[PDB]
Formats: structure tokens, C-alpha cells, sequence
């Protein structure tokens, strides 16, 4: 297990597994990333079936 | 022969004190601690409260 992960040119994915998230009661969730320099970035993910 | 002996003892005395000044001066230097500069403020991951 390492404290920092890095990426390069071209596409890449992020896999997240939190057992507490329930699609039947949550309309949407959000993800936040904290950089090594301290800046931050956020994205939005719908969970609703459709 | 008074002057000749007097002058000699005076020369030795001044040389000894000068060398002692050097040791004291150099020891005085490089004897300052200083400080560190705290990093940039810590980003706030969350603020919350419970009972």
C-alpha cells in the first residue's frame, strides 16, 4: 500500500469501492481529489438507474 | 638594558591576546539557531460535530 498515486499522458480510470453507498436511496454522489501540492478537484456522478 | 627586556615581554603579551580573540570570535559565530517556516495552511477535508 502506497500513500501517493501518479498518472501520465492519455486516458486512465479510477475504481472506488464504498459499501456504505446505496443506489436505492441516493440520487447522486460526489468525488473529491486532493493533490500533492494541496489544490483540489471535484466531479459529479449520477447514481439513479435512469 | 631595561628597554630591551621590557619590549620583549610586551610583544609576547599582545600576540597571546590576539590569538585568544580569534577563538572567541569564531566560536561566537555559527552559534545562532533560528527557525523553520511552517508549511502552507492545511487544506480542510471536513468540519463537523456530534453529541
Amino acid at each position: 500500500i502506497f500513500d501517493v498515486a501518479s498518472a501520465s499522458q492519455s486516458n486512465f480510470a479510477v475504481v472506488i469501492w464504498c459499501p456504505n453507498v446505496n443506489p436505492n436511496v441516493m440520487q447522486s454522489v460526489d468525488v473529491k481529489m486532493v493533490f500533492s501540492d494541496g489544490s483540489t478537484w471535484e466531479a459529479s456522478v449520477p447514481l439513479s438507474i435512469t | 638594558v631595561s628597554p630591551v627586556i621590557a619590549t620583549l615581554l610586551l610583544i609576547l603579551i599582545a600576540v597571546a591576546a590576539a590569538v585568544l580573540l580569534y577563538t572567541w570570535v569564531s566560536g561566537l559565530s555559527a552559534n545562532v539557531a533560528g527557525t523553520q517556516v511552517t508549511g502552507k495552511s492545511l487544506t480542510l477535508i471536513q468540519a463537523t460535530w456530534a453529541r
